[PDB]
């Protein structure tokens, strides 16, 4: 029960850390619809690609 | 008979090679077919923008 | 120009334009063509690109010359007005955007077809058109806005 608590307290520090960096990905680029994202950060380093 | 005959007692080394050829090649010929449709789909998304 | 309405049950429901090398017809509409020499054209279904087979002979070839890429955002010769943007279609006013007039081409200032409309009945205050374009080197692109009913 301790072992499944260590994993669970470390899994909730993932979605508060991965999505925190993911929220800092696209909000500089969601405010610029006339700018093109780089393909290094579009697919590899961050998740959401260009949408039309 | 002193022994017990199993299910794979009669299959030789040549007959095992024809089984792997007639299964592995036909499985990869769909996998290549499945991966072919995953290439032009990525290409068509690049052509849209 | 040269465009052919599609005859279905006595009323007009679509326009079949012709480009130099290959004729066109909207897939989402149906009916009969209005030309005797276009009755031998082999009808086929295709993808969302609205692809038809232009097997017309040389007797009526080279009607409307196509336009290349690098389209300027200036004036364009729309049949009921004008379009003044490149990446998106211009916000055409109300009145235009009724029903049953798909496949109408968009002309250039040099008399060249650059696009074929497909849909966009009504979006509200303005109207966006789901139209086909050529992106960078001549590759055919189908472009659609959000919530575009076919028209």
């Amino acid at each position: 029960c301790t072992c499944v608590a260590i994993i669970m307290v470390s899994c909730v520090t993932s979605v508060w850390l991965l999505c925190r960096t993911r929220n800092l990905c696209i909000t500089p680029y969601k405010l610029a619809p006339n700018a093109q994202v780089p393909i290094l950060l579009a697919l590899l380093c961050c998740i959401k690609p260009t949408r039309a | 008979a002193q022994h017990t005959e199993s299910f794979t007692s009669a299959i030789s080394a040549t007959a095992w090679s024809w089984i792997k050829v007639l299964v592995g090649g036909t499985s990869a010929f769909i996998v290549l077919g499945l991966i072919a449709t995953a290439v032009v789909a990525l290409v068509l998304f690049f052509h849209r923008h | 120009d040269k465009t052919f309405p599609i005859m279905l049950n006595g009323q007009v429901n679509g326009y079949a334009c012709v480009v130099g090398g290959r004729v066109f017809k909207p897939l989402h509409v149906e009916g009969r063509i209005d030309n005797e020499q276009l009755a031998a054209i082999k009808l086929k279904k295709a993808s969302i690109y609205d692809l038809e087979y232009g097997d017309v002979p040389q007797c009526m070839k080279s009607d409307t010359l196509q336009y290349t890429s690098d389209k300027p955002p200036g004036f364009y010769n729309w049949h009921h007005g004008a379009v003044q943007y490149e990446n998106n279609r211009f916000t055409v006013p109300r009145g235009v955007g009724g029903k049953g007039d798909s496949g109408r081409p968009i002309l250039d200032n040099k008399g060249r077809v650059v696009a074929i409309v497909l849909g966009g009945v009504n979006e509200g205050s303005r109207t966006a058109l789901s139209v086909v374009t050529w992106n960078q080197k001549g590759v055919t692109v189908k472009d659609t806005p959000e919530g575009s009913e076919p028209w």
